[PDB]
């Protein structure tokens, strides 16, 4: 039941009416690389971005668009979004499920694994 | 390894004594500051005569951003963004699209003058030698509009200034 | 350099503001700063080299004032090899 | 012809999609309408006059690029239209209070107002607000005013749907109604024609009157209509005046004026090689009470609350408050009597 | 659990009052010094206003917490540390209204 | 500089000291701006062989700190260092 | 006899060794109070007798200051006062018990 809401300072509209995602970041699929995907992320919820009239860049009000926070366990980040009264969506981590991998299959004598090139 | 700034006795015979009460009655101390100061007056000024005279400057100097050309006249940038990148002030904005004649080319590149930090970054990330910071400095605007460049802005810095650019990193391109 | 229907001369990128579009006002009494040299007719205007190997390399001229070095394959007789960065067009004799 | 989709919260670089050319945005209340227009994120066209460093202060108002400033030529029309090419809104509030050698009340009033309206209809501006005193008629004695129910009529019929704003009295913190009377201590004695006991008065406060052209400008329903700005209390022009002596604590100094005995003291203003003391029709305007015009709608059909004038007299009057309350500050003062 | 300055709500409470009565004390003097246009019941009005804004805290260290804050903010006002500029950001005169019912917010922007 | 002799002594006398020998303002003595090309030398790793990074690869070297005492599970008294040894006043001029 | 030690505010002591025995003295007095197996007492009771067997074997103040490596012998009497009020409060916290509390799970994991 610990509340910190009134101490951060947040303005009251972004600590009730924007919802926290907590989600282990998926692998970029261009790469084989996993180390991206070991540390749960918080992040928050996309709002408004238009585009300046002078020069055309993308403009924004919303003072958490670029706010993401790396927690070790997806406990923790539940209780710093708990802590600081913000709506929380967890996502289950995505690990990769176990594969049988044989390289004596690509030449199977009577299955269809074998390869033709 | 260690000296003694004051740390010094004063001696106490009569010639001495009589050497300090002259320099408090008589003000021997002020009077050599005084000449001091009359000796610099003598001395020739240092001023030089802006905007007609100059202050020296290296080959090296940051100042304008100036995006250049390859000598047939195609713009050097190829939408690498690299420079965006270490811009450690997000002063670059890059938009590139594939143009007609196919070739990865920059349709949008910004470069605020008002958040740039003049770092001389882009310039030496750059693989192409595009943006290069000119060695123009006196380009001062009377509105913040103006100092925010555009693409068509860079390309006409980079006109108008490459006959001093090329020299400028011909003088210096073997030391980077 | 086009100009278009309203009189804005057209960017190099093909940006021109539309009757409709109120930025337009921003030239009013001003310029719109448009460089007159355009990248793509001057790439178009220069001579296509014709090389005798299946391979050449463009640094860009000026070696290391230049481009990273590309090694550029010719052996399509229909089409020239053209430089990443440079730009310029090769293909072999005949 | 140039509709803009309203985008971002309502900041500062938001686009709220007006873009506007807000005439006289120098003036007294055009310094508060393009402070709204700029902090709408609206694109304001200023035309100006006089020198740059003069509309320098309009600058911060507006974020970069939402505040241009063109010259434009009173007399030529060419000016207007480029002014109001790529207008959506046109706000018009030239007035001259006096009446200059070069142009003349009818000239700012009449001429120019339908000038201005005539080549906005022509540029296709979507929307027009003009600005015309409610005391302004076609029979008011002072010419100005007659002038201003004249350019009244053209503009609504260069601009048949034109958003014609009448306010009253505007008090504010560069006002020049109320500091024209705590500027009254300097002149002798308090000039006070009947002492003030004919001349009734409903002023509105300055940000209540351009929060209001905003909401007409927004509001779809003020189109073609002629929108009235009375003030939230009437009162009597002694009760006033004594209010505005009470919070500067000037010493009030009421001498009646008798036509004939200072009509003399007018004809030395008059005298004056320079311009009649801001004309007498300023003396006219004060010889006069604010008419009731009921029908015409109010700043509450816009949604605007007139602020009274009480709440806020200490702002406005603060800066002619001197040593006498600043050594003596004693307590405040009382609201000023209210004929209502 | 180590408490800040008290151990109990009801502490927290008393201390809570303290500082609501040097606030309440104080607040005609911000308006002289200042030479805020608000009326003394305005600001006390306001004062009410935030007071009430953390009445919903149900924990003591957090309620001493607040205090603290609120001592501090009350030794810059008493003090001239803070500027007009700083006591009149209480009031948000110049952010313009931002409606809440569903039909505004759903006309106004895609903000939920 | 350019002065006359009259002037050069006048305000040396008035220094003390000869100005003309260190002139503050800067004449020939100063080295051309157009200077001849240079060829800046390569680094040690600039070799053709035995130059596996494995052997120069300083960040992979780095390890986490070794940790002497944990609570988690005579002797001679220690500083932290010995101690320093007191400074010597130095010999080109010990008093100022 | 020095004139000044070098360092402001730090002034000669006419009776050095006097000094640091007493000084001394107090401080293996307060470490007796302390209990025998407390780490603190066996290494500050060793120091200790080593500085005092020092002071009292060396009858000269610059012998004594090179073989104490203490810097001046005024600094090194400052230390001893320093570190007999080390000792006094040392009494009061009883460090050589066991830890309070072992710290959370991972309150010392870097990187995170
Ligand atoms: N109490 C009030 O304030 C009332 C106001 N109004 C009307 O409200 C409008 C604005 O009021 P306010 O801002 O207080 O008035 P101000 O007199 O303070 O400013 C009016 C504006 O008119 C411009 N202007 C006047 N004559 C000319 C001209 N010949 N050519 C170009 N511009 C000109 C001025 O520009 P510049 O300063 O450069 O000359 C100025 O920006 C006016 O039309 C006024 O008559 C009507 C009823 C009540
Ligand atoms: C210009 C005016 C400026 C106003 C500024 C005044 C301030 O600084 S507000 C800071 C005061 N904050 C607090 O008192 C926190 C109180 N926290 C609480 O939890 C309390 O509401 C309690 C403990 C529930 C008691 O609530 P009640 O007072 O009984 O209901
Ligand atoms: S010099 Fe300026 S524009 Fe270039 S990288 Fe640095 S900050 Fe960015």
């Amino acid at each position: 039941k610990l509340d910190i809401t009134t101490l951060t300072g947040v303005p009251e509209e972004h600590i009730k009416t924007r919802k926290v995602r907590i989600f282990v970041p998926a692998r970029n699929n261009m790469q084989s690389g996993v180390n991206n995907t070991k540390k749960w992320k918080m992040e928050f919820d996309t709002r408004e971005r238009w585009e300046n009239p002078l020069m055309g860049w993308s403009s924004t009000a919303d003072p958490l668009s670029n706010l993401v926070l790396t927690f070790s366990t997806k406990e923790d980040a539940v209780a710093f979004a708990e802590k600081n009264g913000w709506s929380f969506d967890v996502e289950e981590r995505k690990v990769p499920k176990p594969k049988s991998k044989s390289y004596g299959a690509n030449f199977s004598w009577n299955k269809r694994t074998r390869v033709s090139t | 390894t260690y000296k003694f700034v004051n740390m010094r006795e004063p001696s106490m015979d009569m010639k001495s004594v009589t050497d300090r009460a002259a320099q408090t009655l008589l003000w021997t101390e002020l009077v050599r500051g005084l000449g001091m100061t009359l000796s610099y007056l003598f001395r020739e000024p240092a001023t030089i005569n802006y905007p007609f005279e100059k202050g020296p400057l290296s080959p090296r100097f940051r100042g304008e951003h100036a995006l250049r050309r390859y000598p047939s006249g195609e713009e050097r940038c190829i939408a690498c963004k690299l420079c965006e990148a270490v811009c450690p002030a997000q002063a670059i904005t890059i938009e590139a699209e594939p143009r007609a004649d196919g070739s990865r080319r920059t349709t949008r590149y910004d470069i605020d003058m008002t958040k740039c930090i003049y770092c001389g970054f882009c310039q030496e990330a750059c693989p192409v030698d595009a943006i290069v910071e000119g060695p123009n400095f006196e380009f001062s605007t009377e509105t913040h509009e103006e100092l925010l460049y555009n693409k068509e802005k860079l390309l006409n810095n980079g006109d108008k200034w490459e006959a001093e650019i090329a020299a400028n990193i011909q003088a210096d391109y073997l030391y980077r | 350099v086009r100009t278009s229907p309203t009189g804005e001369k057209v960017t190099h990128t093909g940006q021109a503001y539309d009757d409709g579009d109120y930025r337009r006002v921003r030239f009013s009494d001003r310029q719109k700063e448009v460089n007159e040299n355009f990248a793509i007719d001057l790439i178009a205007e220069q001579p296509v080299s014709e090389v005798g190997s299946r391979v050449i390399s463009c640094d860009g001229g000026g070696g290391a004032l230049g481009h990273p070095r590309v090694y550029i394959n010719l052996d399509k007789e229909t089409k020239t090899g053209t430089c990443g960065y440079c730009g310029l067009q090769f293909r072999q004799p005949h | 012809h140039h509709a803009l989709i309203p985008h971002g919260k309502g900041g500062r670089s938001s686009v709220s999609g007006i873009v506007a050319t807000v005439f006289g945005a120098t003036g007294f209340l055009g310094r508060y309408v393009v402070n709204h227009l700029g902090r709408m994120g609206s694109q304001v066209i200023v035309p100006y006059r006089c020198e740059p460093y003069d509309t320098m202060h309009l600058r911060p108002m507006g974020d970069l690029g939402q505040i241009i400033f063109m010259e434009w030529n009173g007399k030529d029309k060419d000016s207007i239209r480029k002014v109001v090419e790529h207008s959506n809104v046109v706000i018009n509030l030239v007035g001259r209070e006096w009446e200059t050698k070069n142009f003349d009340f009818e000239d700012v009033f009449v001429k120019i107002p339908h000038a201005i309206a005539q080549v906005s209809k022509e540029a296709g501006v979507e929307k027009l607000i003009h600005i015309s005193h409610l005391n302004a008629d076609i029979k008011s004695p002072s010419r100005y005013l007659r002038s201003k129910a004249v350019g009244e009529k053209e503009v609504r019929a260069a601009f048949p749907e034109a958003t014609i704003i009448k306010p009253s009295d505007i008090f504010g913190r560069e006002d020049r109604f109320l500091n024209y009377f705590a500027s009254m201590r300097w002149f002798g004695g308090v000039p006070l024609i009947s002492l003030g006991k004919e001349t009734v008065k409903q002023p509105v406060y300055i940000v209540d009157v351009s929060k209001g052209i905003i909401n007409a400008i927004k509001d779809p329903d003020a189109k073609g209509k002629t929108f009235a700005f009375v003030g939230p209390n009437r009162y009597l022009l002694f009760d006033l005046v004594q209010y505005i002596f009470a919070v500067a604590y000037r010493p009030f100094l009421p001498y009646p004026l008798p036509h004939f005995a200072y009509r003399w003291v007018g004809r030395l203003f008059e005298v004056s090689p320079f311009e009649p003391w801001t004309t007498r029709d300023k003396v006219e305007r004060v010889h006069m009470s604010d008419m009731t015009l009921p029908h015409l709608p109010g700043l509450e059909d816009l949604g605007i609350q007139a602020t009274p004038l009480e709440l806020k007299a200490i702002e406005v009057l603060r800066r002619h408050r001197t040593y006498r309350w600043l050594t003596s500050e004693m307590e405040d003062v009382k609201p000023a009597k209210t004929v209502n | 659990v180590k408490p800040i300055f008290s151990r109990d709500m009801n502490e927290a409470k008393r201390r809570v009052r303290e500082l609501y009565r040097a606030w309440y004390r104080e607040v005609p003097n911000t308006v002289h010094l200042f030479q805020l246009d608000i009326s003394v019941k305005q600001g006390r009005d306001k004062v009410r206003e935030m007071f009430m804004k953390n009445a919903h805290v149900t924990d003591p260290r957090v309620v001493d917490l607040l205090v603290i804050k609120g001592k501090m903010e009350l030794e810059e006002t008493i003090n001239v540390w803070k500027q007009r500029t700083h006591i009149m950001r209480f009031f948000h005169e110049t952010e313009a209204p931002r409606p809440t019912d569903f039909l505004s917010k759903f006309y106004v922007g895609h903000d939920p | 500089a350019s002065a006359t002799r009259v002037i050069q002594l006048l305000r040396n006398w008035a220094s003390g000291r000869d100005l003309q020998a260190k002139l503050q303002l800067r004449y020939q003595e100063i080295s051309k701006r157009t200077q001849p090309p240079p060829k800046l030398p390569v680094g040690p790793s600039h070799k053709l062989s035995n130059n596996y990074y494995c052997t120069r690869d300083g960040r992979r070297e780095a390890m986490p700190p070794s940790i002497v005492m944990s609570s988690q599970k005579e002797k001679k008294a220690v500083t932290p260092a010995p101690p320093i040894k007191r400074w010597e006043l130095s010999k080109d001029q010990p008093y100022l | 006899l020095k004139k000044t030690t070098g360092l402001v505010g730090l002034a000669v002591c006419e009776t050095p060794h006097e000094r640091l025995k007493i000084l001394y003295t107090k401080i293996l007095d307060v470490l007796g109070q302390i209990p025998k197996n407390a780490a603190y007492r066996k290494y500050t009771e060793q120091i200790t007798n080593e500085k005092l067997g020092m002071v009292k074997a060396e009858p000269d103040v610059k012998k004594l200051e090179e073989q104490l490596q203490g810097g001046q012998i005024e600094e090194v009497i400052l230390q001893a006062e320093n570190e007999l009020s080390l000792a006094r409060k040392m009494l009061r916290w009883k460090p050589w018990e066991p830890l309070v509390e072992e710290p959370p799970a991972n309150q010392w994991k870097w990187p995170i």
